[PDB]
């Protein structure tokens, strides 16, 4: 139980860090009028599908 | 200039700022408090950013026409404001001191051709001109320019 | 420029048009029908679902009646068969109503007289309906669709 | 000045009365139900008093200026009122009967110089002149003077 709990906390913390990184890199591009979102970051991170 | 594009934010009956409707983005200075005066715009999934201090969302398609045009090319020179004019020089925006006071922190900054170049955030008083802590659009980035010793509007 | 836009027929009535640009016959793919010109109707046309543009190569004889094209799209005012269109901020805007569903092929010209767009649809909004259009960037053809645009 | 000093109090869209901004306290008839219109004075603490029917509080310091002056002297005579005027005789305030109708009891009463003497609460008609059931301030005491049979406006 303890090992599995630690594994879950590790997985969840890592995944949260990943999604936080997703935010910290993509939110600078969602608050701009022009949704460029260059396909490099568009592929590397799942792109919000900006709607021209 | 364009009345129907700058919307005020209310906080217990007090206009604490404005939210602009520019470039397919409804936007407001995140650090100003309150809720949009428009009821139709109020029920939107806004999205914050502490490091940029600009809370924005998508303009619903029912009001898309009342949106300003936007630019990133910001030549050095003179630009417009809802309190008089602003002078852009050296990566800084300068205004006659005092003109514009805390509590109107959201109003935009237009260009000679009439299209939005910046969103005011704050003031920094030094001398006969106050430097306007402003949030701008680079080609793809959004950039904060806060002069040293600025103060939040 | 009357002999450069060919209408597409469905059971006796024009349901859209097929434009003749740049050594390519092209049409809004989603509209059904047959090219009115029989000589051009018997050509093979390569469709593309994700771009809604069905095109083919114009026969060598009639290349002359084809318009000139451009890719450089400055901010400003462009032409249309229904009055004018405005290009601003990466969108095309028309007066609402100017666009009727069913004239969904016709092109958008530029000031100098060369095709810059091919309308497909409209996203109705306020006084200025946005035009969902398939443009040609310098080497790609790209769809610009505002939300809720309805296929004309 | 005195034409934008008395802030109306709303209740589902009907003008149910006025709350006056008197001296240093923003008083209000402690009968009239509703919510004050300018929202800010509706968030201040509100000490009520049934026995006096005059519910007041301490004015937010921002709007200190826009508040009328007070007096205790009420020599026999003629006094002002937004529906005309009242006449102080025999310990009673007299108005043309009919002048003023139920629903607007909050309004002040000024003096010739202009110092808010009193705040009306209701009417009582007998003869051509209706007596006003009205609150005053003595040198140290708020006081109700209500003639018999008065029905609240």
């Amino acid at each position: 139980v303890g090992m599995s709990l630690l594994a879950l906390i590790s997985i969840f913390a890592s995944c949260y860090m990943l999604v936080a990184a997703r935010s910290k890199c993509l939110t600078p591009y969602a608050l701009t009028p022009g949704a460029a979102v260059p396909w490099t970051l568009g592929i590397l991170c799942c792109a919000p599908r900006a709607h021209a | 200039i364009e009345n129907d594009c700058i919307f005020e934010v209310k906080h217990e009956g007090k206009v604490t700022g404005y939210a602009c409707l520019v470039g397919d983005k409804v936007m407001k200075p995140a650090h100003v408090k309150g809720v949009i005066d428009n009821a139709d715009l109020a029920k939107l999934a806004f999205k914050k950013s502490s490091k940029y201090d600009l809370e924005c969302a998508q303009i619903p398609v029912h009001m898309r026409s009342d949106a300003s045009k936007y630019t990133h090319e910001k030549p050095e020179g003179h630009y417009n404001w809802h309190h008089g004019a602003v002078q852009y020089s050296g990566g800084r925006f300068t205004i006659p001191t005092g003109a514009g006071k805390p509590g109107d922190s959201g109003r935009p900054i237009f260009d000679n051709k009439g299209r939005v170049v910046a969103i005011v955030l704050g003031g920094a008083n030094e001398g006969s001109r106050t430097a306007l802590s402003v949030v701008t659009w680079n080609k793809d980035m959004v950039t904060r320019v806060t002069p040293e010793g600025s103060e939040e509007w």
